[PDB]
């Protein structure tokens, strides 16, 4: 960005202007990164008196950086954000993006509902726990369940395992690095499987989940933080442990920000720091606009086939409600 | 506390390019920006927590740099990430009560509630996964899942008393052992029929709990050092080294958990506290106690899954001091009851 965010500096602070209450002062978030992470903390809380309203800035190609902030927040009891273009998940006892790795899994999973498929995988296993608890949890239906075998990551070993699925569809999530070893191995990749990966998120580098403002810019992720700031302003009106970097120590967290819409999206989180019926699409490359939001269905491209026969099993049929042997009557719900 | 670390880096070369070194900074911020600029992880000492989340900061900042420093002064890591798969030797929280199963196995019960924050999620998951005749504690009455810090909490002790069995089991923090402790006296006077079991610290902060019922190496961290140190030794690579740059690097080192990997799979090449996982060891062995009188008398030989009891076995309970019968059955019963001509007539 550098220069950019001098234009940052005067439109997205006139757009404080579009929603301000009241709001005391927003003049800038300052990047100043001085291309080093060891002191931006430092410098962060130097500039860090009379409090502070709330600035943002964070951007890093290839998102372990929240724990830094967790402690800095801790430290000055700062509730202030900083990124949304990048995120990520963690538990640590302010820290607020778009993100949800249950979210991509049950939206995967409805993708899965209306489009008739019967998912036996495991990439490298980081916090494999969270990934496979929920497919397993979500296994406990009445349509899907059919797949459920696991695998594991690490080359003859990795293509014995994929080898030993199969299973027409398949989908699996790991970190990029291990996830280049999908395409290094039994050479399996036949165009009769779709995969989905949550775990890595980012992006391409075929049908995959992300961010509702994923294809939007930075504009929009400085406008949502800024309604997130005002947001917890307004709620603050119904103290950052002094700011002080040189009570034995601070406890709180989201005390008054709890949930708000804005730009047509639910810029809400849980007090997990989870995002709350939030808004997500699909991706189409041969990225494609595929995929949702108020806890709804939206799905384009209303195809009937498959692409299947990956293997001569499906055999158009057709015939006519003749009544005594075909019978035709309404279904709501699901059929009988 | 310097001196232990000092004859460690005298001891470092002893089995054979520099030694570390570190300063002890009592707070995290100072300590924190000084982690890198000051010089994978070989210093990972905690000097003396008097906090309690302390010491993750500068673990956290080391991970970035992935160094998986082994935590020393710890008992309850809540890590399994949020880090980066940090070395650890000192088992946590995590197994601590699993231990209590198997013992309560084969010792004297089948059946034995057992109580609550997330440290106390996670120890109650383990439990019941470790479980996977047949029987089973609280799994088979309730567990209880509260907040820290709630005084007054009668309703728990009152619907505890009603079950079938008075043995029950506890991990949380010290005030909350207090206040079940003297809620126990409260709410049907718990004892003489009950059980407790609780990690050594909890005994230990535990000022008032008479009738409840634990180291190798913790608040004395002598003895173990050196192993610990010992086991880094032979975490040299043969196969880049690891870098010391922390400024104008933002990159990360790629040895990181190429070596992480190998420092899990070693294992024993050494003695004593020596001799998995992530971040954690396999093996260790643990005694008890009853706390007869205003002595708790750590005595056991529970040593995982050998248990070699001695030295005035038991007197569990507060009241009845004798041979804990263990489980215990119920007279009252309530039934059901449905309306229906065949053998149910109601009338006014
Ligand atoms: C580590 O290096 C510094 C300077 O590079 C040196 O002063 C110090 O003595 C070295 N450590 C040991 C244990 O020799």
């Amino acid at each position: 960005p550098a220069y950019a965010a001098e234009a940052a500096r005067l439109g997205p602070a006139v757009a404080a202007a579009v929603r301000s209450p009241g709001l005391d002062v927003r003049p800038v978030a300052l990047v100043l990164n001085g291309s080093d992470p060891r002191s931006l903390v430092l410098q962060l809380c130097d500039l860090l008196g009379l409090r502070v309203h709330g600035v943002v800035f964070e951007d890093d190609s290839r998102p372990a950086v929240a724990p830094i902030l967790d402690f800095l927040s801790a430290q000055t009891s700062l509730p202030i954000v900083a990124v949304h273009g990048g995120a990520a998940l963690v538990l640590t006892p302010f820290l607020q993006l778009g993100s949800s790795t249950e979210q991509q899994l049950q939206v995967i999973f409805e993708v899965l509902e209306e489009y008739d498929w019967t998912v036996a995988v495991t990439t490298r296993a980081p916090g494999h726990r969270a990934f496979l608890s929920y497919i397993e949890v979500l296994t406990d239906g009445s349509l899907v369940g059919w797949e459920h075998r696991g695998a594991l990551t690490l080359e003859a070993v990795l293509s014995a395992q994929l080898r030993s699925v199969s299973a027409q569809i398949r989908l699996l999530f790991c970190a990029r690095e291990e996830a280049e070893p999908v395409f290094r191995a039994a050479g399996l990749t036949g165009s009769g499987y779709v995969w989905f990966m949550v775990g890595p998120q980012l992006a391409g580098g075929l049908f995959a989940v992300r961010s509702a403002g994923w294809r939007d810019d930075l504009a929009r992720r400085v406008a949502a933080g800024v309604a997130v700031v005002a947001r917890g302003a307004q709620a603050l009106l119904r103290p950052e442990l002094g700011h002080d970097c040189r009570t034995h120590r601070g406890e709180s967290l989201h005390r008054y920000f709890m949930n708000i819409t804005w730009d047509n999206r639910d810029y809400s989180f849980n007090e997990d720091g989870f995002l709350v019926n939030p808004s997500l699409v699909v991706i189409s490359l041969t990225w494609e606009v595929v995929g949702w939001e108020q806890q709804t269905l939206r799905l384009k491209y209303p195809l009937w086939s498959r692409y299947g026969r990956f293997l001569t099993q499906h055999l158009t049929v057709a015939t006519l409600e003749e009544r005594p042997f075909v019978i035709v009557e309404p279904a709501s719900g699901t059929c009988i | 506390h310097e001196q232990m670390f000092r004859e460690a880096v005298n001891q470092a070369n002893k089995r054979h390019l520099n030694a570390t070194s570190v300063t002890h900074k009592p707070n995290a911020i100072q300590m924190a920006l000084s982690v890198c600029e000051d010089l994978a992880i070989l210093v990972s000492h905690p000097p003396t927590p008097n906090d309690h989340f302390t010491p993750t900061p500068v673990s956290y900042t080391a991970g970035f740099y992935r160094i998986p420093v082994l935590g020393l002064t710890t008992r309850m890591s809540i890590y399994s990430s949020i880090h980066l798969s940090f070395l650890r030797t000192v088992p946590p929280y995590s197994h601590q009560s699993s231990v209590w199963f198997e013992m309560m196995r084969v010792y004297s019960w089948n059946h034995i509630i057992l109580l609550v924050d997330h440290e106390g999620r996670a120890a109650q998951k383990r439990l019941e996964t470790l479980l996977e005749d047949n029987k089973r504690g609280p799994k088979a009455e309730k567990v209880l899942q509260f907040d820290p810090g709630t005084k007054n909490v009668t309703a728990l002790l009152m619907e505890a008393k009603e079950l079938e069995a008075r043995v029950i089991i506890l991990s949380a923090s010290e005030d909350d052992a207090a206040t079940v402790y003297r809620a126990a006296a409260m709410l049907n006077m718990t004892g003489s029929g009950y059980v407790w079991l609780v990690g050594e610290r909890e005994i230990s902060g535990n000022a008032l709990r008479y009738a409840p019922d634990q180291l190798i190496n913790g608040k004395n961290e002598s003895a173990h050092i050196s192993d610990a140190v010992g086991v880094v030794a032979q975490a040299v690579h043969e196969l880049t080294d690891p870098p010391r740059g922390c400024v104008g690097n933002t990159n990360i080192w790629k040895t990181g958990p190429l070596f992480k990997r190998v420092l899990m799979s070693s294992k024993y090449a050494d003695g004593v506290t020596g001799r998995n996982e992530d971040g954690d060891r396999k093996f260790a062995n643990y005694s008890i106690m009853n706390l007869q009188n205003r002595k708790l008398v750590q005595v056991g030989i529970y040593n995982g899954t050998h248990v070699i009891p001695n030295d005035r076995k038991i007197i569990w309970p507060g009241g009845e001091t004798e041979k804990p019968r263990g489980y215990q059955m119920s007279t009252r019963l309530k039934i059901v009851t449905i309306h229906q001509e065949p053998f149910v007539y109601v009338k006014p």
